[PDB]
RNA sequence: CCCGAU
């Protein structure tokens, strides 16, 4: 689980019942990763 | 609010949907165009009665 | 006629001629419905349906 | 395509297909394919006499020579500002020529603009030998 | 948002014609015959950079 | 005998109503039909071809009452 | 920051100098392509600072 | 689901269309009282065999095209229809074989693809060949051969010409003959909705009601395609006033203040006659009204003689479409006094309507005259006075649909439960007769024809 | 002369829009905390009076928030937005109180002074109106609400003449209303403290004037019509032998539910009497003297409580709470702030949630205002400025006091045509003042009373009587000295600019109004024929060498409310001044609001056209801020290429709306094509949705929260349940991404999980499901903790729906439309320069409605495209139709717009010219995506065992009792049978024959014998009515009948 | 309850 900061954008590792502080930071607005899979899209 | 003026006159009702209207004039005036999403929910219970039994297997 | 609104005499010869056909002129509020009909559930559904329904109860 | 700001990416294959124009316009060869009749421009009645520059400014620029003699009319986009005139709108019926057209093919640029038209014609008559042959079925 | 490109009545392409539209209007070019430059004859190709304005560089500032 | 010879328009619609509902219970058809299967749709063909095993009870308000077969009507 | 389909849909409108009548159409659905229907392309940017 | 008649729920067949959209055809629109501009309606569906048969016999389109307040038929023609079918059968217009083979199999989809349709003789042999409009417009009476309809209508049109029958050069007199449209341009009151004397009812009654409704669904998909392909159309310069409006409107509006002047100072100055109502102040006002009412329909006839045919807005007006005359003289020549519930604007102020007049002034355009027209632009003070005059209708029919809601609901629930029976009396549930015969012959207000009578013995011995 | 107008972008940088809502609440913050310690210091108890607890000052500090014990670390506004907290600062020997939310713009936000490079990291658009505050993580705007004016005397016609003054105490714990009443030729002076409406001269011998002589002194000298004030009632005082007043206090004494000369001052209250009643007499007696010489909707009368003023209505109230629970602590335990830290709740959760649930439950003002505030409406831009300037009612047509104040065309329609106005551009309310040189620059210019003998205020000419802000000050022999040496005085700026001196003559009383909460307004003011601004001064201003400020004070704008209108000859323009102007216009297009002034040529179109609009600019669907894409909001609509209108306004510049517009233009072709464009419908092409016209850009949001309970356990988030493979669930688990959380950039159909929410009971699972009809992409995934730190997760829907047939389109005039057709583009008619059209419009909206200013649009844009220029449709101005059209000419097209085309289908050139040009057409939120519905069987409601209401729970719409009418009249019997019985309610219920009632099953419990029970076919809803009757003691005595 | 649709 690798979640990005709110403005520090470094990819901090938490783990569950970790507080959502951050690495270089106190800002607890931590966003997801985006996906891995191949995402078919249709330019219709 | 109450079950006379609301829940025993005014009662709402299964089999029934609601979209937005458009125009249509190249439909004859007794005919509604229904949409094929509301026409696959819409169902009607048609018993099966030796004419409608090759249609309905169909 | 004076608002345009052009109607049949037929309609207006059938809320005349029940409005006054039990003696008096029976306006048609929440009173004149219970001079003019004998069932409740009739009276109940229109306005008044606490009292209407414990009255006829009693 | 897109604009990015540091630490960001873009990465995507791509399918292409061969689509009608019709099926979505993305598919679509041309700009603008119209058409247009060529004009012809009759003076019924000869003008001169400051009237003729009077009727240059009417028209679009490069149509009219100045008497007055209707020089190219192939250039007339129709303002129809000779009706404003209350004068000369007596004087020239404008009109335009139905057999004789101009057409104005602007590719973008997939295949070259004389060889979309000539493609042009051959869907339409393969269009035609697509119904001729059902004929010759039944 | 961004200039799209296409336009949408006709579908020039218009949408390479963007920072060739800003890189007039930086020099003296006025708003009229900067479009004049880039060879958009009818109107209706002409709207879709006149009228359109350029969210992108302005998104992108709240987008780190 | 007394009352008007004319089918009406809710004498119509319930002959048509039931003759709809006893055809789509395997009812025997009158009328040979075509290929309908919509069973309100033979029963319209039921009604111009005035075969009908149906019997209009028209009442009288006082309790008395008339009887009407549709056969013996002026559809419209 | 555009968005995914509207990338996808920009992505539509660019022209291809690829002649057609050297391809032929899509048959079936057939996502993978055959190389006689299809034409491939790749878009690999990422942006850092100089 | 503003339900305000018996005409808001219709039947209607059910045909599996491609979208998401209810649609239907827009002659039944005005029973429904529906508009396209994001409205919602509701569609039932009944599920046992005799509700299925309830709605197609009784709630059927094809039953139901006449409402029951007057006869009037509710399903007709509406906007584009009318001024598509009057453009065609307008005088003017001639198809050759071209043309009037291309509008004709139009009509030719959908239950009707199956008729050996029958082109008429062209009107014209000899110089150049070719129909005319009316001629095509017969083919939506009658396209077979073998179709059994001979509609018969004789009747007026607005704009009529008060002098001739019907061989005046303004051609507004229709004669129907044998489905053959004779002469005359179709207006609204020969083809919409109200007059008892449109095809679409002269059809229903003496031909049955599916040939009304197909004679009504051939024209919904017929006059579209003549007006795609003649393109009326609206313009600016169908607004613009020309040089002969501007000249009269002036000195209308200077003669009609001169007097106004005067009539205010004979008043306070010195001495002024009063009229019976009421005293002065009162019936200056009232002179007033009398005077401006003057101007701004002069002005709106100075409009309309000087307003070329083919106009887009006249068209849609000499055909009752859309829109009257009145909005015409309202948006070229000049709108009028602006009035509020019957009277020239109150002062909201002290003796003043707002505070760029002066005080106690009962001067035209500083009590709610707009003198210029929707073309020229209202100046602030006129654009606040239309304003207070525009929310009355909009704070009106706020209040009124909150009390005939409630009048609907007290009149269907004591009248509810009374039918004719079937010795033609009329009583109520209790079985106490209310009426002997039900209005005092037993006939349908719905089938009665015009003037309350079931006949109109001169239109069926001319049929 | 010619350049006047750039007096309004000056006036806009300092109080004009969304700064009244700011200025009130910085006026509460800095001003109204430190009035109400002054109200409520010294806290005392009765059970010690030797201790004492006396506040000082109270400051609010910037906002912060703690997540541990002493963080303390402050916060951006867009963060309290994401981790749904409330936005707010500590109140605060200097220990703190509780804690007040700020609205945003305010004096002490973040967001004030700070430059647009600093909103990108507070992640603020700048282009965002604030106002209001962020309470739980919504944002709420505490609208502004419009009462009636204090301490007025209205007469108003209850039977004939009665006048009731609704005093309101300055001490603010009462408001009472003393009304006076005529019965049958009498006066009267009802109350709802007294039990008997009691004759007025028993009051008068009540006050200390005695004697009848006075009384008619006060009411009236000249006797013409005050003489039948005589007859009337000092004759009915005498009638019954009571000349005397203490026995007339006595009379009072009794029916009040000696003892009364305290309570007369709980009549009439603001009157100040410090048992010198004299001051009390007049103002009775002129209260009579309006009915003897005998408008509540007009805007002299109406005051407007803004948010700042609201607040301090709820915060006076909360400190008392606050207050007197330290009394009843301080009585508790004596027989200190360590028994008050637990009263931060007190205030914290008490303003808190007078914000979030819009309720002033304020017993001790008894008042119960319902909806004060609101959720912002983020549909576009627009429709978050179109808040801002909103006004609530407590009549419904237009008033001409409104003009210039309020927006003529900009309301609703429907409950609300009249009742919610909008602002206009050029406005300002007032705050509140000190009476202090007011009443000392009246008693110079000449004023007197309590000395002057009864007789003199009456109808003698030269008496009018100075009223300030509804008290009497004196009375002055010459009005006009008065009126205008106060206005040289305000003018000068002796006195505040916002004061108001007006005279009404038909009452002899000048008007001073020092209220605060007026509607106000400013103007240039006509010394004699030449007006002030002297155009070198619109230079000045130019350069900014000048500011709207130095205007005020050179004497050269005035700002006016309603009431100094009545007395004034405000001039147009220029060009229309006259021998009497008095004040000038500065420019009149500031008449129009914010929703409306969007509007290209206004005055061209009817006006219930423009007002149609102002709802529909509301809902128009375009861009928001510039932080659109990091706001998670619960339902956000977004165009994909947004277009600013080629034909601006000028008020479209002052907003800045094209900075971020909303809407594409496209160039319509008005003309009746295909007839599927007939009622207000309107024909697009399948190719510039295929280019993407208006391609949309819906995102929904869905959000969970992680408690832990009170048990210690708490909720899990377990990945996905892989089946037989590291495979996720059929579909059900497949977008997991084994942290719990759905991963971002990837689509969810219908019924897909979005995180495994498990709940204690022993864990059962709840799993959040995106529901839709359609398929969403996750855009982002936010995580973090609440106030009560809980994990919250935002999930972000997106969806792109291209618009189909049934998206509302309008058009920038009101006449929107649902697309009826989308033909292609090769079928639609294509004039010569090749401009196949995009949005064909149907010229039957025009000549009914008669919108002349969209047929100018789809010239001044065409005009304008072809220039590379806009032109301005202002209202009461812009570009002219004689200038547009000779621009086209330039360029080769028809000087009337009107182009020849030829048809698409037929080949052939089309009988008539076609109108031709781009005209804004907006997309707007009425997609039919969101209102595609139909239920077939579903959820039954639990109680009456109906379909359920809604469509977000499986709907089922009502068949209502209006369309059962419907269903009468067309005489179908079984079709009603089926429609609300077999359809809705089909039940089955067994009765019994003899004693007849509903008995369970197979037997009836009462009669218990069996035999008799036959069952019924009857609706639930029937059975649930006779079971909830017989509940009750009415027994519905079912009598069975066999089928016969 | 607000809002919004008609
Ligand atoms: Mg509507
Ligand atoms: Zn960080
Ligand atoms: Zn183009
Ligand atoms: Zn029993």
């Amino acid at each position: 689980m690798i979640y990005i900061c709110g403005e520090c954008h470094t990819e901090n590792e938490i783990k569950s019942r970790d507080p959502i502080r951050c690495r270089e930071c106190g800002y607890r607005i931590m966003y997801k990763k985006r996906t891995k899979r191949l995402v078919v899209f249709d330019a219709r | 609010q109450g079950r006379f003026r609301g829940n025993l006159s005014g009662k709402r009702v299964d089999f029934s949907g609601r979209t937005v209207i458009s125009p249509d004039p190249n439909l004859r005036i007794d005919e509604v165009a229904v949409p094929v999403h509301v026409a696959k929910i819409l169902t009607f219970p048609e018993k099966v009665n030796k004419a409608n039994i090759n249609f309905l297997r169909k | 006629v004076n608002h345009g609104m052009s109607i049949d005499r037929r309609h207006v010869m059938l809320l005349s001629d029940l409005m006054t056909y039990k003696g008096e002129v029976l306006g048609i509020t929440r009173f004149g419905l219970a001079k003019m009909k004998e069932s409740v559930l009739m009276l109940a559904s229109f306005e008044k349906t606490a009292d209407h329904l414990f009255d006829a109860a009693y | 395509i897109a604009q990015l700001r540091p630490g960001q990416e873009i990465d995507l294959l791509m399918h292409c297909v061969k689509g009608i124009g019709k099926d979505h316009a993305k598919f679509s060869p041309v700009a603008t394919a119209s058409y247009r009749l060529l004009p012809d421009i009759t003076l019924l009645e000869p003008v001169e006499g400051e009237a003729a520059e009077e009727l240059s400014r009417c028209f679009s620029p490069g149509v009219i020579e100045v008497v007055a003699r209707v020089a190219n009319p192939r250039l007339d986009t129709f303002s129809r500002e000779i009706f404003r005139n209350e004068k000369l709108k007596k004087v020239v019926r404008l009109a335009r020529v139905r057999d004789h057209y101009i057409f104005s093919v602007e590719s973008t640029g997939v295949l070259p603009p004389d060889v979309l038209v000539s493609e042009a014609i051959k869907v339409l008559m393969g269009k035609c030998r697509r119904f001729l042959d059902e004929l010759d079925a039944v | 948002m961004i200039i799209p490109v296409r336009c949408f009545t006709c579908g020039k392409i218009v949408g390479n014609k963007w920072e060739a539209y800003l890189g007039l209007l930086q020099a003296e070019y006025t708003e009229g015959d900067a479009l004049d430059a880039l060879g958009l004859k009818r109107y209706c190709c002409r709207r879709m950079l006149l009228a359109h304005v350029d969210l992108i560089e302005k998104l992108l500032n709240y987008a780190p | 005998r007394i009352t008007t010879p004319y089918m009406t328009k809710y004498e119509r619609a319930r002959v048509l109503g039931t003759r709809a509902l006893q055809i789509a219970m395997c009812a025997p058809v009158m009328v040979e039909l075509e290929g309908e299967t919509d069973p309100l749709l033979i029963a319209m063909k039921e009604l111009k071809a005035r075969k009908i095993p149906i019997i209009i009870r028209r009442y009288l308000p006082d309790g008395s009452y008339e009887d009407w077969g549709v056969d013996e009507l002026i559809i419209t | 920051i555009v968005q995914d389909e509207i990338l996808a849909h920009r992505l539509g409108l660019i022209p291809i100098h690829a002649d057609p009548r050297l391809f032929e159409y899509r048959n079936q659905g057939d996502e993978e392509g055959t190389e006689i229907d299809t034409l491939q392309f790749r878009l690999q940017v990422r942006c850092t600072r100089n | 689901q503003p339900s305000l008649h018996k005409l808001s729920i219709m039947a209607h067949l059910a045909r599996v269309k491609p979208h998401r959209t209810f649609r239907f055809n827009e002659c039944v629109c005005t029973p429904y009282n529906a508009d396209f501009d994001g409205d919602e309606m509701n569609l039932h569906l009944p599920q046992t065999e005799e509700a299925k048969a309830e709605a197609l016999v009784l709630m059927g389109t094809k039953a139901n095209l006449v409402t029951p307040r007057n006869g009037e038929p509710l399903i007709a023609a509406i906007q584009d229809f009318l001024t598509g079918a009057y453009l065609l059968t307008l005088k003017d217009t001639f198809f050759d074989r071209a043309k009037a083979c291309q509008i004709i199999a139009s009509i030719l989809v959908g239950k009707d693809e199956k008729i050996k349709v029958r082109l008429p003789p062209p009107t014209i042999l000899k110089p150049v060949t070719l129909w005319t409009g009316k001629q095509i417009f017969s083919v939506i009476l009658r396209p077979s051969d073998d179709n059994p309809v001979r509609a018969n209508l004789r009747t007026k049109g607005k704009q009529y010409c008060g002098k001739g029958e019907d061989l005046c050069a303004n051609d507004s007199y229709v004669t129907i003959q044998n489905s053959e449209l004779m002469s005359g341009s179709m207006d609204k009151g020969t083809l919409g909705s109200g007059s008892k004397n449109n095809i679409f009812y002269i059809l229903l009654r003496d031909w049955g009601q599916n040939e009304a409704a197909d004679a009504m669904s051939r024209l919904a998909r017929l006059a579209p395609v003549y007006l795609s392909n003649r393109g009326f159309s609206i313009g600016i310069g169908d607004v613009t006033p020309g040089q002969g409006l501007l000249k009269a409107k002036y000195e209308l509006l200077n003669a009609g203040y001169k007097k106004c002047d005067e009539y205010i100072e004979a008043l306070n100055t010195g001495k002024l006659q009063q009229q019976p109502g009421c005293t002065a102040e009162e019936t200056l006002e009232a002179l007033i009204l009398k005077e401006l009412s003057v101007i701004r329909d002069h002005a709106g006839s100075a409009c309309l003689r000087e307003l070329d045919k083919s106009n887009s807005p006249l068209t849609m007006a000499l055909c009752g479409s859309k829109g009257s005359f009145i909005n015409i003289s309202q948006m070229i020549a000049c709108v009028g006094q602006q009035a509020i519930s019957g009277s020239r604007v109150p002062d909201g102020f002290e003796n003043r309507s707002l505070p760029h007049f002066e005080k106690h002034s009962k001067l035209p355009a500083a009590k709610g005259f707009v003198a210029n027209s929707f073309y020229s632009g209202l100046t602030p003070t006129e654009f606040f006075f239309h304003t207070m005059a525009g929310r009355e209708g909009l704070v009106d029919t706020a209040v009124k649909t909150a009390e005939t809601g409630y009048m609907q609901r007290r009149l269907v629930k004591s009248l509810e439960d009374l039918c004719s029976q079937y010795d033609l009396t009329v009583r109520s549930s209790t079985g106490d007769i209310i009426q002997f015969i039900y209005g005092g012959d037993g006939l349908d207000p719905a089938a009665m024809e015009g003037k309350d009578e079931p006949l109109e013995f001169k239109r069926v011995l001319d049929n | 002369v010619e350049e006047k107008w750039r007096l309004l972008p000056a006036f806009l940088k300092v109080k004009g829009l969304v700064k009244q809502h700011i200025d009130s609440f910085n006026y509460f913050i800095n001003v109204e905390i430190k009035k109400i310690m002054k109200a409520n210091e010294k806290v005392t108890s009765d059970a010690d009076p030797m201790w004492y607890l006396k506040y000082l000052n109270i400051y609010v500090g910037l906002p912060d928030v703690e997540e541990s014990f002493n963080v303390t670390r402050p916060v951006s506004p867009h963060e309290c937005r994401l981790r749904d907290m409330t936005y707010s600062a500590p109140i605060t020997n200097a220990l703190p109180i509780g804690r007040m939310p700020i609205m945003l713009r305010s004096s002490n936000c973040v967001l004030t002074g700070k430059t647009p490079a600093e909103f990108a990291k507070l992640n603020e658009c700048p282009l965002d109106p604030g106002g209001y505050f962020i309470v739980k993580g919504v944002e709420k705007v505490i609208l502004i609400q419009e009462q009636l004016s204090k301490n007025r005397i209205i007469v108003e016609a209850d039977r004939k003449g009665a006048v009731g003054a609704s005093v309101t105490s300055s001490t603010h714990e009462k408001k009472s209303r003393t009304n006076m009443a005529v019965k049958q030729g009498r006066f009267y002076l009802r109350h709802n403290t007294l039990s008997e409406d009691i004759p007025i001269v028993i009051i008068f011998k009540a006050m200390g004037v005695e004697s009848d002589q006075e009384i008619v002194q006060m009411i009236g000298t000249e006797e013409h019509v005050m003489a039948a004030f005589g007859p009337s009632l000092e004759e009915c005082q005498k009638a019954q032998i009571f000349t005397q007043m203490q026995a007339l206090k006595y009379i009072g004494n009794k029916v009040r539910r000696a003892r009364e000369l305290l309570a007369s001052t709980i009549l009439t209250h603001v009157p100040v009497k410090e048992f010198n009643f004299r001051a009390k007499c007049i103002y009775t007696a002129v209260m009579v003297r309006r009915v003897i010489l005998a408008d509540r909707d007009y805007y002299g009368n109406k005051r407007l409580e803004l948010a700042g003023q609201l607040l301090s209505l709820l915060f006076e109230d909360l400190f008392k709470k606050f207050n007197s629970e330290m009394k009843k602590i301080a009585d508790q335990v004596i027989p200190f702030d360590v028994v008050k830290h637990m009263r931060q709740d007190q205030i914290t959760n008490g303003m808190v949630n007078a914000i979030s649930t819009g309720n002033w439950s304020l017993k001790r003002f008894k008042m119960d205002r319902q909806g004060v505030t609101q959720v912002l409406s983020r549909l576009s831009y627009i429709s978050a400025l179109g808040m801002m300037t909103r006004i609530s009612s407590q009549p419904r047509s237009l008033q001409p006091s409104q003009w210039g104040m309020l927006c003529p065309s900009d309301t609703p329609e429907g409950e609300a045509c009249g009742l919610v106005k909008n602002l206009a551009l050029m406005t300002h309310i007032t705050t509140d003042m000190e009476d202090g040189p007011i009443v000392k620059l009246a008693s110079n210019l000449g004023v007197e009373d309590v000395n002057l003998l009864c007789g003199e205020e009456l109808s003698y000419p030269n008496v009018f009587l100075v009223f300030l802000n509804g008290n009497i000050l004196g009375v002055i022999r010459d009005h006009k000295k008065l009126v205008n040496t106060f206005r040289l005085m305000r003018r000068a700026g002796y006195i505040n600019e916002f004061v108001s001196i007006s005279t009404n003559l038909t009452d002899r009383c000048v008007y001073i109004s020092s209220d605060g909460g007026r509607l106000c307004r400013p103007y240039i003011i006509v010394k004699k024929q030449k007006p002030a601004v002297t155009n070198k001064h619109m230079e000045e201003l130019a350069q900014g060498y000048r500011n709207f400020e130095d205007f005020l004070h050179e004497s050269l704008v005035e700002y006016l409310d309603v009431n100094e209108e009545n007395d004034c000859n405000i001039a147009l323009y220029e060009h229309t001044i006259n021998k009497d102007t008095t004040h000038l216009e500065i420019e009149p297009f500031t008449l129009l609001g914010v929703c409306a002034g969007l509007i290209p040529y206004p005055h061209h179109n009817q006006s219930p056209r423009n007002t149609y609009q102002c709802a529909m600019g509301k809902q128009a669907m375009g861009t928001i801020g510039y932080n659109q894409r990091n706001r998670i909001d619960t339902l956000m609509y977004l165009l994909a290429y947004p277009q600013k209108p080629m034909v601006k306004t000028k008020t479209i510049e002052l907003i800045e709306f094209e900075k971020l517009p909303a809407g594409q233009n496209a160039t319509v072709a008005v003309m009746s094509y295909s007839g599927y464009d007939i009622e207000d419908a309107l024909v697009l092409n399948k190719a510039s949705l295929d280019r993407g016209f208006g391609r949309c850009l819906v995102y929904k949001n869905a959000k969970c929260t992680l408690k832990r309970y009170t048990n210690q356990t708490f909720d899990k988030v377990m990945g996905p349940m892989l089946d037989a493979a590291t495979r996720k669930p059929i579909w059900r688990h497949e977008i997991l991404d084994a942290d719990g959380i759905c991963s971002p950039g990837e689509k969810v159909e219908n019924k897909q999980v979005l995180v495994n929410k498990s709940m204690p009971t022993q864990y059962k699972d709840v799993p959040i499901t995106y529901k839709g009809a359609t398929d969403s992409y996750i855009e982002k995934v936010m995580i973090s903790s609440n106030a009560e730190d809980a994990f919250l997760i935002k999930m972000l829907l997106r969806q792109t729906r291209r618009p189909e047939i049934g998206d509302k389109f309008s058009s920038r005039h009101g006449q929107k439309g649902v697309c009826g057709l989308i033909v292609p583009q090769e079928d639609m008619p294509f004039c010569d320069s090749g401009i196949c059209p995009d949005i064909i419009m149907n010229p039957h909206g025009f000549p009914s409605r008669m919108t002349v200013g969209k047929l100018i649009e789809l010239l001044a844009g065409k005009a304008g495209v072809l220039d590379g220029r806009f032109h301005y449709g202002t209202a009461f101005g812009g570009s002219k139709v004689k200038d547009v059209c000779e621009d086209l000419v330039r360029h080769g097209y028809n000087y009337l717009g009107k182009d020849y085309v030829t048809s698409g289908i037929t080949g052939e050139p089309l009988e008539a010219y076609i109108y031709f040009g781009p005209v804004y057409y907006q997309k707007l939120k009425h997609m039919v995506l969101d209102k595609m519905h139909a239920r077939a069987r579903g959820p039954r409601a639990v109680l009456t065992r109906q379909p359920t209401e809604g469509r977000s729970r499986d709907g089922g719409l009502r068949l209502g009792e209006m369309e059962r009418d419907c269903l009468i009249g067309y005489g179908a019997s079984m079709l009603l049978l089926e429609r609300l019985m077999i359809s809705s309610d089909a039940f089955e219920v067994d009765v019994c024959g003899q004693c007849g009632l509903l008995g369970y099953s197979g037997w009836c419990h009462y009669c218990k014998s069996s035999c008799h029970v036959s069952s019924l076919r009857i609706p639930y809803a029937c059975k649930l009515l006779f079971q909830e009757l017989q509940s009750m003691n009415i027994i519905p005595r079912l009598k069975l009948s066999k089928y016969n």
